[PDB]
């Protein structure tokens, strides 16, 4: 229940234990539109956002040149409809698991969330999700069908601390208090 | 594996670190010179900066990697004057071997150095310089002449002193919850061949080096409220499906329909009103002809890292793909920013767009012209390092006199401090005080002068300052002149170094020598 | 002295390699490349780039000659030695005085300022538009090559080029010489060389029935039987007389395009398509369906046939531009039919350098004595200020006077004269009569450069010496070298 955060830079005098959820990994940072998140819901996404790619053989018969861009429009609409229900639930913080496995994510998901001002983070270990779910108390979302506002958590403010070039996400406050909280501390040192 | 115990490990570690340290000691001070490294791979870089050299140099004994990481930490703290920093901790290992042969415990050697540096903080505060202190006309010019030292650019100090100071005045921004500081590393430095340093240009803002793809496109844009749009969308013939694949006229219509939409995507940029548009990947003459009729200045073959600082400084939203909440592809007018003045100037047989007056994030770029690449290799890293000293100067007004004034002064404070502690740690203070004096002694070695003649006279002047508390001045004096070999106040010579640079230099040098003293043995496992 | 010997001996052997590259008596040296072939030439710009040396410190100076050619564009005839000549007299310094090179930096700066004043003392203005002095001035730089036979004809091509494809924007002659194309045809004589307004191509025609000639050209720069036929109909919609594509030409497209009466070419590089698009006015077409009426040819007078005994080449006759100014981009070429590949490669290096030298002539209309008279003229005052100096810096300062005397000495050893009595007479004559006295290019006499007809611009003397002095400080600022770094 006590996680040690390893960050390069600073001194041990700067080491402080955070009272809330902390994220070691950063966002994609390509768009980087929103500079802060406050009074927004923090969700846990156990799935990944990608165009459908089943493990079996997939043959899409295209009989018209307009169907090509139509498939692109379907991929844009199908992936945005998931974000539409997230925007309807007023959740600006999304946590995605490890993205290097299978589905990963496309390049169009950035412009969809940046327009809706929703922060997203990926490459999170499966064991880290269990640790974050205890302290935050947010019910993980394994699909858009089970996605709702009751499973989503909340926080007062989320500040991203940038020190010596290393950025770290810090969450202040906990909405639903459970019986299994978790704490973490950020270790600051010169070298590993 | 191979494991050796006893003094054999500590002896081979000190001799290995001292051998590679004596190579970089020739660059100490204004009289230092650059050196060349042979990488055997065909690449070579001639510079005096220890951060790159220690990273390139192959470390034989694993204990040598500790000093390599020490230079990497200086970059995150200060990053400038590495010739006068990393060589300080190298002298502590030479005198440590005589203490290991004694009965003094290694931790007692460590504890003696811990109380020495902890008390040395107050010693620096006695000779500490305030924000005003000396004349300090702009207070930057006096420091700018100091940054010219340690490097071979000192002959150009009649120019670079005005170059770095006048450029960084517009970098001031409000960030970190109302904190006034300069966003270091946001300054872009450009290089140009020919003439000399007097041809450099100061840009109070961002300057990108690039030209127009087609010569028929207008190269001049004047006036205010100039909007810029960074488009990273690749315009090319689209590839096929997942491998399911698919009348050649309807097959060719795929390219006809795609390129038709590409022309419509550019028409959406026309309705935006941006004067300058950017494109990452290259295009053919079909999409280039549309940019000519668009009356907008385009650029191709753009680097992604260059456009990331454009959206930050200007404030416009970088668009990698054209999309909105609906299924329509267009460009909204809310993704464009504003700037006070934007104009493209011709410099050194080339042209660059000068973006000035950025409201979102203020910064500055320095466009410098010089002899050639090999001559600007030293001038590149040196100017990038000098940006941190000017930052630390106006962030904290505490500075200290350079040229061996600190090392010669700390010896006197430690002479009375050695008798204060006494017991077994008195010998450790004497060896620590004599080790700090080695750096100014090696300063005259590169100048082919007599250091002991100057140190004996210089320390006598610092002694007369400390021995008399009430002091007009019949005694107090400081400073060391390398050219004339005389003692003169640095207020006239204009050599002053920030205090935060010297404090963090000795703070990091403490744990550097301790890491070697804590190694009892070294074992190496053979690789698979 | 451990690492200093490796830096001195790195550029020491370089001086002997390029020693034969200076003067009208310049000779050649055979070099065996690692590729397995051979390179025999008197031009060091190609040698210094392709040479492989053990010491990487000398490789840093190999790029100094390329930098001088990009920034200035001259010096391959003479100054190419001056880049490595400064380090020759710097050897009796570290092994003798044992002083840090920093003193030399202050000595070279004082010698550089005095050298610029001597050049300005002998500087004289000359008309750049007048072909009187410009005819012998162009032949002065190129007179060191095999072109001496045709130098009368070779000067006509270079003199008419700087007054035609240069123009101006107002700032000087500034323009780009890379877009100007020079066609090199081996065999025959240069008597057929003319100034042509259009592009020539070495690729043959894909179809035997197509007849080669044109009056008013139309240039187009680019199941399966009917599909390509419909594609040819889209190409022939504007009725083009010429079709050029970068890829191959199938046999089916030969018969379909034959009905339109056009010529088809293949294997045309993108470098030629960029020049044809500017000369013929057509726009390079990527998608075939994009061909429109805007691609019609412009200002092409006539089309002819130039064929070697082996295969067929594309030849476009001369034309003009109706006026009834915009010198930033010009479209024109110079056709050159060379006798042999040895002299043909030298003319291309001469013509590009002659336009580069004549560029600097019109950038700085001032003119200075050439042929080796200026180097000896500076050494008179450079050694005079050394005796007036009378200080510690005199030793590195006076040693520079030897470097100025060794520049004409290289021409003496190449010509075969006696440098002893010749250089002793020059130093005595320059300090008394005038600085115009110099060494004859052939007999090696005391005849002045005024009556002999060889001159060099002031910008050529100032920029080349200033760059060589600043570039010589490179190895002087290197105190150590480390081998076996293994990045």
């Amino acid at each position: 229940d006590i996680r040690l955060v390893k960050k390069v830079g600073g001194t041990i005098d700067d080491t402080e234990m955070i009272d809330g959820v902390v994220l070691t990994q950063t966002a994609i940072k390509s768009a980087g539109g929103p500079t802060r998140k406050e009074k927004a819901k923090i969700g846990l996404i156990q799935f990944q956002i990608s165009p459908p790619k089943p493990d079996t053989e997939n043959n899409i018969i295209v009989n018209d040149y307009r169907q090509m861009d139509k498939i692109l429009k379907e991929e844009r609409a199908y992936l945005l409809n998931i974000c539409k229900k997230i925007k309807k639930a007023k959740c600006n913080v999304l946590l995605i698991q490890k993205s290097i496995l299978r589905d990963a994510v496309n390049d169009l998901a950035l412009h969809f969330l940046s327009k809706l001002n929703i922060m997203v983070v990926k490459d999170i270990e499966r064991e880290e999700i269990e640790f974050l779910s205890k302290g935050l108390g947010c019910k993980p979302i394994a699909d858009i069908e089970l996605f709702t506002e009751d499973r989503l958590g909340s926080a007062d403010l989320v500040e991203e601390i940038d020190s010596d070039g290393s950025k770290i996400v810090r969450v202040t406050g906990i909405r639903n208090n459970n019986a299994r909280p978790t704490v973490s501390v950020v270790i600051r040192g010169a070298n590993n | 594996g191979e494991k050796i115990s006893g003094d054999d490990i500590r002896n081979q570690n000190v001799l290995a670190t001292m051998a590679v340290a004596n190579v970089v000691k020739s660059s100490l001070g204004p009289v230092g010179l650059d050196k060349m490294l042979v990488d055997d791979i065909g690449d070579f870089t001639v510079t005096n900066d220890g951060a790159t050299i220690l990273s390139l140099l192959d470390v034989q004994h694993p204990a040598g990697k500790i000093l390599v990481e020490l230079a990497q930490q200086q970059d995150r703290e200060i990053g400038d004057g590495t010739t006068s920093v990393v060589i300080i901790a190298s002298e502590l290992l030479k005198r440590a071997n005589e203490l290991v042969k004694n009965k003094i415990h290694p931790t007692t050697i460590i504890t003696g150095f811990r109380v020495a540096l902890r008390e040395a903080i107050r010693f620096i505060n006695e000779v500490l310089s305030t924000s005003v202190d000396t004349l300090g006309k702009e207070t930057l010019i006096n420091i700018a002449k100091t940054s010219m030292s340690s490097k071979i650019i000192g002959a150009d100090s009649d120019f670079f002193s005005n170059m770095v100071v006048d450029a960084l005045l517009a970098v001031k921004t409000q960030n970190s919850k109302g904190e006034i500081k300069y966003p270091v590393k946001a300054v872009n430095v450009l290089k140009a061949h020919g003439k000399s340093a007097t041809e450099s240009l100061l840009v109070p803002g961002y300057a990108l080096n690039c030209t127009v793809a087609s010569q028929a496109m207008p190269k001049r844009i004047a006036g205010g409220n100039v909007k810029i749009a960074c488009l990273d969308l690749n315009l090319q013939k689209a590839r096929m499906a997942m491998g399911v694949q698919i009348d050649p006229e309807q097959l060719e219509q795929i390219r006809k329909r795609e390129a038709g939409i590409v022309l419509e995507r550019v028409k959406k940029i026309i309705d935006a009103g941006a004067q300058v548009v950017l494109t990452t990947k290259g295009i053919d003459d079909l999409c280039l002809k549309e940019f000519v009729e668009a009356k907008i200045m385009g650029v191709r073959r753009c680097k992604k890292e260059d456009l990331r600082r454009i959206a930050r400084a200007t404030g416009a939203t970088l668009v990698s793909s054209m999309s909105n909440l609906e299924g329509e592809e267009t460009f909204e007018s809310s993704y464009l920013g504003l700037c006070d003045e934007v104009v493209q100037a011709k410099f050194s047989d080339d042209e660059c767009i000068l973006i000035k007056g950025t409201s979102k994030h203020s910064s500055s770029s320095i466009i410098l012209r010089g002899a050639n690449d090999y001559s600007l290799d030293e001038m590149e890293r040196s100017l990038h390092d000098s940006l941190s000293v000017v930052k630390r100067t106006l962030e904290s007004g505490n500075v200290v006199p350079g040229g061996g004034c600190v090392e010669a002064a700390l010896n006197i404070y430690l002479d009375n401090f050695a008798t204060t502690v006494g017991s077994r740690e008195q010998l450790a203070i004497a060896e620590f005080a004599a080790a700090l004096l080695i750096i100014p002694k090696t300063l005259a070695v590169n100048a082919a002068k007599d250091s002991s003649e100057l140190v004996a006279k210089l320390r006598s002047y610092h002694a007369a300052s400390q021995m008399a508390k009430p002091e007009r001045r019949s005694y107090r004096n400081y400073g060391l002149d390398l050219i004339r070999g005389k003692i003169v106040d640095e207020i006239h010579a204009g050599v002053l170094e920030p205090t935060i640079s010297k404090v963090k230099s000795l703070k990091s040098a403490l744990e550097a020598c301790v890491a070697i003293l804590r190694i009892d043995t070294m074992i190496t496992v053979d690789p698979e | 002295r451990q690492a200093q010997i490796s830096n001195i001996t790195a550029a020491k052997a370089v001086a002997d390699v390029i020693r034969t590259c200076l003067g009208p008596k310049a000779m050649l040296k055979m070099l065996l490349d690692p590729m397995g072939g051979l390179v025999l030439t008197n031009d060091g710009h190609a040698i210094l780039r392709e040479i492989d040396v053990a010491h990487p410190a000398a490789k840093s100076m190999l790029e100094l000659s390329r930098t001088q050619d990009e920034e200035v564009g001259d010096g391959t005839t003479t100054v190419i030695i001056l880049a490595g000549e400064i380090l020759a007299q710097c050897a009796p310094y570290l092994i003798e005085k044992n002083i840090h090179p920093v003193i030399i930096i202050q000595a070279l700066k004082k010698a550089l300022t005095d050298a610029l004043e001597v050049i300005k003392q002998v500087s004289k203005p000359v008309d750049v538009e007048n072909d009187a002095a410009m005819k012998k001035l162009i032949q002065a730089s190129i007179g060191t090559k095999y072109v001496i036979h045709w130098s009368e004809k070779m000067c006509e091509l270079a003199l008419d080029a700087v007054k035609t494809v240069r123009k101006d924007l107002p700032n000087f002659e500034i323009d780009i010489k890379r877009y100007v194309r020079v066609e090199k045809i081996p065999g025959g004589d240069v008597l057929d060389s003319r100034v042509l307004k259009g592009v020539l191509l070495n690729k043959d025609v894909v179809h035997p029935k197509m007849s080669r000639h044109i009056e008013n050209p139309r240039v187009v720069l680019l199941i399966e039987e009917e599909q390509v036929q419909l594609m040819c109909e889209q190409i022939l919609a504007v009725r083009p007389t010429l079709v050029i594509t970068e890829k191959g030409v199938s046999d089916l497209a030969q018969h379909y395009l034959l009905k339109g009466g056009c010529s088809v070419l293949r294997r045309v590089k993108k470098s030629d398509n960029n020049r044809i698009a500017r000369v013929t006015g057509a726009t390079i077409v990527n998608r075939v369906e994009d061909l429109k009426e805007s691609d019609v040819g412009t200002n092409c007078g006539l089309f002819k046939v130039e064929m070697i005994g082996d295969e067929y080449f594309s030849f476009l006759d001369n034309c003009k531009e109706p006026l009834e100014g915009s010198g930033l981009q010009k479209a024109c070429t110079i056709m050159l039919r060379g006798g042999s590949k040895d002299i043909l490669n030298e003319i291309d290096r001469n013509l590009q350098d002659a336009m580069a030298v004549a560029r600097n002539v019109m950038l700085s209309p001032s003119l200075s004595p050439g042929g080796g008279a200026t180097e000896m003229a500076v050494s008179v005052k450079l050694a005079e200020k050394a005796k007036q100096l009378e200080g510690i810096q005199q030793w590195p300062y006076q040693a520079v006077a030897d470097a100025m005397e060794c520049i004409p000495r290289t021409l003496i050893q190449n010509a075969g004269g006696d440098p002893i009595r010749l250089l002793s007479q020059l130093r005595a004559k320059h300090a008394q009569g005038n600085f115009t006295t110099g060494i004859d290019g052939d007999k090696g006499k005391i005849v002045d450069m005024v009556s002999y007809g060889i001159w060099e611009p002031e910008v050529i003397k100032q920029q080349s010496v200033k760059t060589a002095i600043e570039s010589a400080c490179l190895l002087l600022r290197v105190d150590d070298i480390v081998s076996g770094v293994r990045k």
